[PDB]
């Protein structure tokens, strides 16, 4: 629904708080 | 076999194919003795004392029996003057 | 550009790792602040700036140098190193 | 603050690295000691501390860096290293 | 011109290759060598758009038969200023 | 035999550590009743847990383009038997 | 004594646990840790023959489940002269 | 001369028997031995155009079997000014 | 010693290596001139003699190494330098 | 470091053993051997909690396949002051 | 005899024990620094010399003592000792 970078490298990135 | 001295190398860019990547070299049995050009199966540098073969010897020592050579070093002399 | 968030990007070959780079300048107000060569053909370039600024500048170089020469090795952010992590870390590039 | 115990993980490449040596120094009072790059890609980085401290150092630093970028290749502890080894260990990283 | 071309090479035989190939087809400046760690070596091109097009195809066509070969071909038409300070001004 | 063969048998320390060849007599062996100075006597001190190549030599089976050929005449000592060479351009010298 | 142990390991964690273990484990003096390139790190003892062969047999049973794990174990009892001026005197 | 003859080995005991070989073969002055990276050797060779290539053809020849081997054997006759600013001059 | 006959043996690993010099030096009358370390493992040990004296040593050392380690890789001997070449090859370790 | 740990044995031997791998293994300080009677031996150690953690439990599995074994490995943290008039020194 | 290693033979009577420690010291040269009466019935012999002979002379002596009375408990080698482990071990027998 909310474009721009943060829709990027879905499943690529290992420091969010997602990942954590 | 003959006794030579290597006087310095010798490049011909247009040689037959057959030649290979062989390098050549300048020998003479003497300084001022006439020139001899000798495929160089071992790997020698000017000065060195080597020892050639020809005739039908000098085929295979310089890699098979079809090789168009006449004259090859296969050894360089431990100690000689 | 102001934050104590860390970038980190580690690709194999330097090619990657500039293409990292500039995406990550371009997308967001981060600092480049070094460029590793770790070894072994791995190369990590760091950036630093606010929490925000270093989650999209990451997310943006990560997608850039993905399929660039032989690809992405990892994408990590810290939001807030340890102090004696710094002392491992570059300031300049 | 520094102490007797030796600990060391050691990863390919250096976020992995990185995120274990963050991961070390927030999980206890332990000092780093050094960042060495091996080569071929290894990197190796060491802390020193308390016996407790490095233990519990080193198990955040482990689960920490496992699924970051190539991941971890070792993770040791060494309550008290013999006092040859201290030489060709590092004092402060570089 | 500011744009930057990048090739990548397993060996340093191609890379050099790769480098004479993209100098001599269009007009671009070499500005870099790197030998990057574990056989890989990178050569940096600048030069406008269009140049830098033409030479990194012909570097990448040129040393791809070289040693063992390519690993990337790569161009950034719009480089940002805070990435010209990793990258090497003059060889 | 008196030493067992090169083959078969790998030594755990080589050099005047080794154990192919038997040796009758006060050497310095210890039989399975002895205990100490190694195995889960050295292995067992030090915590460790475990975790989960780019070079020349790994790199020599590299998938290649074709080997260039040459359909040029003349004589210019144009082997095709030997190492490859490469002119500028890729082309087969 | 003056024979010479080594032991090579793939990565510096083992290398450094050998040490540990070849220092506890007889009278023997580390003399050095070589960074050889490629991921192998090597550590040197040097000491009595007997002193030497149980260090580098404690060291090889240590080492040997660390990290990327051991490479080599050898024992030179008699350093030829010679090989002195390549190996390191202190670590 | 102003060609440029090189030879990529897997180690650097090939490399010193290419770099002999060349040497050997064809009037040239080794200018470099660059130890690339990853087990990687280059040695730089310069001359009259046959020269380098007499060489470059010999020193293919003699380290093929040494070793770990050949990467490549590669020369150029012209090179660009630009590319000399990445070359050696002397070797180290 | 005197002579300019050069012996190399390239190995996997440092340990081979001096095993290997060390075989050389014992075997015949030979200078150790340099270990030189390759890059991605290879370690390369290079005496200089004369030619018989490099020909038993470099034998030597080619059998000695070769169960040592990650092995031998090469074992070379040439008879004579150019001195092309000497610019390249290290005089002491 | 006033932590204490034990390991009680069957036999010298083990306990040999058992005091060599402790110090060797952690900051520890060997403060006696005792023959309590019957076959058992006990060594003890001093230091810190942790240090003595480590080599208690290295002690323990490097005595428990050596002869007749291991009987006790124990560790006080903090010892009575009453108790070090029975615990020798040194 | 100077020598750092250590041997150590344990056994169940007095009996296998003095066998053990002639095998001992016949095979190598160990210097016999201790027998001790455990209690129980264990008896201890224990021997320092240089490695190579230590290890002999304690494979000699669990060979020999093997079948004698009442039989062999351990044996076992230290190559070095702790230097705080000196303390308990006995300089010379009693
Ligand atoms: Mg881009």
């Amino acid at each position: 629904r909310i474009t721009g970078p943060g829709m990027l490298a879905t499943g690529l990135i290992t420091g969010t708080p997602e990942f954590r | 076999m003959k006794i030579m001295q290597v006087e310095k190398t010798l490049v011909s860019t247009n040689r037959i194919a057959d030649m290979g990547h062989k390098p050549l070299l300048v020998v003479w049995e003497k300084p001022g003795a006439p020139r001899q050009v000798a495929v160089d199966a071992i790997g020698c540098i000017p000065g060195d004392w080597v020892l050639c073969v020809g005739s039908s010897a000098a085929r295979e020592a310089a890699g098979s029996k079809s090789y168009p050579s006449d004259l090859t070093i296969i050894g360089i002399i431990d100690q000689w003057n | 550009v102001t934050g104590i968030a860390l970038g980190m990007i580690e690709t194999r070959g330097l090619v990657p790792a500039i293409e990292a780079a500039d995406a990550m300048t371009k997308a967001a107000e981060v600092r480049l602040v070094g460029r590793q060569f770790v070894g072994g053909g791995y190369v990590t370039v760091l950036v630093r700036g606010e929490t925000g600024a270093v989650n999209a500048a990451v997310r943006a170089g990560a997608d850039a140098c993905e399929r660039v020469g032989d690809g992405l090795v990892a994408a990590h952010i810290i939001a807030r190193v340890h102090s004696e992590v710094e002392n491992i870390l570059p300031k300049a590039p």
